[PDB]
């Protein structure tokens, strides 16, 4: 980047916007419930075990 | 405690001041950095491991460290004192000649680079002048102003950076991922800035760099270098062959002829590092390299 | 001049050679068709480099043969205004200097050649040599000319040149 | 037109990669090995004869890797297709006889760096067989 | 770094909380011996609230941050109140103070404005939290007693993974292990693992758990060799470790919610009566 002053300017105007539409998704309980469904599903799957 | 003045930089400005309780005469490189704005990012860490960690790795081939201080705005750098760089010797001064002496730039450089891909630390600045040179003639380098500490992977970084005039094949086209040639390139670079004492690759941009690499060297091809038409940021040029190196540089024997192909190798996993560099047939000869008793030094 | 690019022409096989493998009946009967030849686009067809890629079999009603579109890379030679090679002399006559580049056949006027090397018709062998017998330039020798005009017919290719240039002779 | 003094080449024979004496004899080598060591049962003609006679005598390299060597140092330049040909097949000796053959050269770069040159392409050249 | 066991950190934390009562008594402003102050056992709370609620900061960092930059903030965070107090400094501004001097350091490419534009706020508010960094930002760097050698863990993690699709044709799909093993080395960050144990080691033991629990257990894995298995030379000193780091996840306690607000209300009256 660049040092000395200057960022000053659009300082504030970046600050509200970030990024054009952020990827803030609640599919899952805030993104949470489908790890939970991976570690179960890894437990109890379709691996072949002997008795 | 101001001294003397001697010139800019980059990025900072070298300052010989005496520094206090140390009698070493210190180097003082103040980096031009902001405070006057609120939200400002002021301190950039790209130097924090080097006025950090420096003070616990010892090496005699590299630079020392003794403190560190500053408040954001000036960052006042402790370094011991160096006589001379490298860029003298060849630019505008031509009356320092080194008869059959740069055997012991190379041996004091590829030391330098192995202690460090050991740590897991590259020296992503490699510039013809950062070898610094003081009374004794011990070869050290500056400073660790875009060092890293990398890993067994290799993932996507910054880009476009490092002097143009000595830049990787690889990273020119804007490859994500590297390795240790990135700093086994500019090696052979500064060792055929020495032998015909003039600038071996005089280009502009990346893509005027790649002009000049490439009528020189070669074009990597599918037996040279695989994975190339791959990346996105690809531009297609002549076929062009390739430019032997032992008729370029007159003076130059033929152990020599054995180093400089393998450090401009195309491949960077086929590239020679630092420890199969030393084992070569060039550092294992009857002229032997000088201590640096009797290396000249600039006016 | 030798060049090297890629060719593209239509090659004709007969129904009854076919055999076991196929593909070996194409390649075996391209280098006894395109080699030897010459076209106006391309230049004189030598050999063939390495094959590229082969076509498929086309079909046409009203002609029973096979068409195999196969795409090689094969050498050429074009000549163009202005080069400067060598050639070797074949024939001597007073009108004119009778030269040849390989496959090529050249030509030299009698104003393209200087007055000291001028025809003696008294010898039996015909030589173009100066006053004071210097240089003789007679049957089979290495000489050098510049091409002033090149032309194309059927296989053997015409490009006339000249002698009155300097740094020629035998070489 | 075409005109080789002035660098007038069509659009077919613009980029297109030229050839010398020793690299189009050593491709033909190739093709008589096939006939020595394998023959098969079809004869080739008399035209290969006589250009593979014609291309040993105005041959002046040997080796492989030397040939590409020439065609190396005559391109970093700022020059063209055609005169890489002509400074490498021939091979030229001073420097005033590289400009006499072209007459595009002569615009050029001067003759301090093209006297460098050629001394690579005398140096690589085999006087004898 | 790594020290050595779960007892040294045990009297480290613990000398700094003593080491703030020694000014704060001997002014005449605060009571001694009084609830007013936090117990050296209430602090394990402060230390596991605010080190998860760094980690979703860094989720919904824009651009996409890299693995190794998370990881970074998390080695900053503990060894900063191994000699101080959470009374004295506020884990607020810690918290941001340690994730900005965090993305710098990994060659990625972000400006002030970016990192400050994260927060739920108004953006006057996130122009005074920066102003207070910088009086903490100085201080952050003396107290990492000049050791900046860190590693974290997401680096040999992709060292393993290429190990197993090679000598094991079967196990070809390395996108199945990656998710289940994610999970794994967050959960064991927000412990004491990584001041306590060689940050090489902790990559493997995160294969061989998730593995363990899916059902295809390597059995000649432990008897091959992978540069000096990044560890020890024996094979005894390598089962002994693996059994502890998943103790640690185990036990590990969340941080209660009806406890955090309890202690969040006590913390605000010692910065608020004049250094306390």
């Amino acid at each position: 980047h660049v040092p000395e002053l200057e960022m000053l300017g659009r300082l504030g105007y970046l600050n509200h916007v970030r990024a054009a539409s952020p990827q803030d998704l609640a599919g899952g309980y805030t993104s949470s419930l489908a790890c939970h469904r991976a570690l179960q599903d890894a437990f109890s799957g379709l691996f072949w075990q002997p008795s | 405690e101001k001294l003397d003045f001697l010139g800019e930089g980059q990025f900072a400005t070298v300052y010989k001041a005496r520094d206090k309780n140390t009698n070493q005469i210190v180097a003082i490189k103040k980096i031009k950095l902001g405070h006057r704005s609120e939200a400002k990012d002021g301190i950039n860490r790209t130097a924090l491991r080097e006025i950090k960690l420096l003070q616990e790795l010892s090496h005699p081939n590299i630079i020392g460290l003794l403190d560190a201080f500053g408040h954001k705005s000036n960052i006042s750098l402790v370094f011991d004192f160096m006589e001379t760089d490298l860029e003298v010797i060849i630019k505008d001064n031509s009356l320092v000649l080194t008869p059959s002496h740069i055997k012991a730039y190379m041996l004091m450089t590829l030391q330098g680079l192995e202690y460090l891909h050991q740590h897991w630390i590259l020296h992503r600045d490699l510039k013809p002048n950062n070898l610094l040179l003081d009374e004794n003639g011990v070869l050290k380098l500056a400073d660790f102003g875009l060092a890293k500490s990398f890993g067994s992977p290799n993932r996507a970084y910054t880009h476009q950076v490092v002097t143009r005039w000595y830049r990787a094949p690889e990273l020119l086209f804007g490859a994500r991922m590297y390795g240790v040639g990135v700093d086994m390139w500019a090696v052979g670079c500064i060792l055929a800035e020495l032998l015909l004492r003039v600038p071996f690759l005089p280009g502009d941009s990346d893509l005027d760099q790649l002009t000049r690499i490439f009528e020189t060297l070669g074009t990597p091809t599918e037996e040279q270098w695989p994975d190339m038409c791959s990346l996105p940021d690809y531009v297609t040029f002549k076929s062009f062959p390739g430019i032997p190196l032992h008729h370029i540089f007159s003076a130059a024997g033929d152990d020599l002829l054995d180093l400089i192909q393998g450090l401009f190798l195309f491949n960077p996993c086929a590239r020679i590092t630092a420890t199969q560099a030393l084992k070569m047939k060039y550092f294992s000869n009857r002229p032997g390299p000088t201590p640096g008793c009797q290396l000249p030094r600039p006016n | 001049m030798f060049y090297h690019i890629s060719l593209e022409h239509e090659i004709l096989l007969h129904p009854r050679y076919f055999g076991p493998n196929l593909l070996n009946t194409v390649k075996q009967k391209l280098f006894t068709e395109v080699e030897g030849t010459c076209t106006g686009k391309y230049g004189f067809v030598i050999a063939v480099t390495t094959i590229d890629n082969i076509g498929a079999g086309v079909i046409q009603p009203g002609r029973g043969f096979v068409l195999y579109p196969v795409k090689y890379k094969a050498i050429v030679f074009r000549p163009f205004k202005g080069e400067v090679v060598d050639a070797v002399v074949t024939q001597v006559n007073k009108v004119g200097l009778f030269t040849e580049i390989g496959p090529m056949s050249c030509f030299i006027s009698r104003h393209s050649i200087p007055s000291e090397m001028e025809f003696d018709p008294n010898s039996n062998p015909p030589c173009y040599k100066t006053m004071d017998e210097d240089i003789v330039i007679q049957q089979d020798d290495e000489i050098r000319l510049k091409i002033v005009g090149t032309r194309v017919d059927k296989n053997d290719i015409f490009a006339i040149g000249s002698l009155m240039d300097d740094y020629l002779g035998l070489v | 037109e075409e005109d080789a003094s002035q660098l007038i080449f069509p659009k077919e024979f613009e980029t297109a990669e030229t050839l010398l004496n020793s690299e189009v004899h050593m491709l033909l080598e190739h093709r008589k090995q096939q006939n020595e060591s394998a023959e098969d049962e079809q004869e080739l003609s008399e035209v290969f004869m006589k250009t593979l006679n014609y291309t040993a005598r105005f041959s002046r390299f040997k080796n492989r890797e030397t040939i590409a060597s020439v065609r190396s140092l005559l391109l970093q330049k700022k020059l063209h297709k055609f005169e890489l040909a002509c400074l490498a097949n021939l091979c030229p000796e001073t420097a005033e006889e590289s400009k006499a053959l072209i007459p595009s050269l002569e615009g050029r770069f001067e003759d301090e760096e093209l006297q460098q040159i050629l001394d690579d392409i005398q140096t690589k050249r085999s006087f004898q067989y | 770094w790594t020290f050595s066991s779960e007892e040294q950190l045990a009297r480290l934390r613990a000398d700094a909380n003593r080491k703030f009562r020694c000014k704060a008594v001997a002014n005449g402003k605060v009571l001694p011996n009084d609830p007013v102050f936090l117990e050296p056992h209430e602090e394990m709370t402060l230390c596991k609230y605010y080190e998860k609620r760094l980690l979703e900061f860094c989720s919904v960092f824009k651009p996409a941050m890299p693995r190794s930059v998370v990881g970074t903030a998390c080695m900053y965070f503990k060894r900063f109140y191994l000699n101080n107090s959470v009374m004295e400094y506020h884990p607020r501004i810690i918290m941001l103070t340690c994730a900005f001097l965090a993305c710098k350091v990994d060659e990625f490419n972000v400006s002030s404005p970016q990192f400050v534009g994260n927060l739920r706020e108004s953006p006057l508010g996130q122009e005074k939290a920066l102003e207070q960094i910088l009086e903490y930002e100085l201080l952050l760097i003396q107290q990492l007693n000049f050791h900046l050698i860190v590693h974290n863990p997401y680096r040999p993690f992709e060292g393993f993974l290429i190990d197993l699709k090679t000598r094991y044709p079967i196990l070809e799909n390395p996108e199945i292990l990656r998710k289940t093993a994610d999970d794994f080395l967050n959960r064991i960050a927000l412990t004491d693992a990584y001041l306590l144990y060689t940050p090489s080691q902790i990559a493997l033991t995160a294969i061989l758990s998730s593995a363990s629990r899916a059902g295809i257990t390597m059995e000649s894995y432990l008897s091959e060799s992978l540069m000096l298995k990044e560890n020890r030379t024996c094979l005894s000193q390598l089962l002994d470790i693996m059994k502890s780091m998943r103790n640690l996840v185990k036990k590990y306690e969340p941080p209660r919610s009806e406890e955090v607000a309890v202690l969040k209300q006590k913390l605000e009256r010692c910065h608020s009566a004049e250094l306390a």
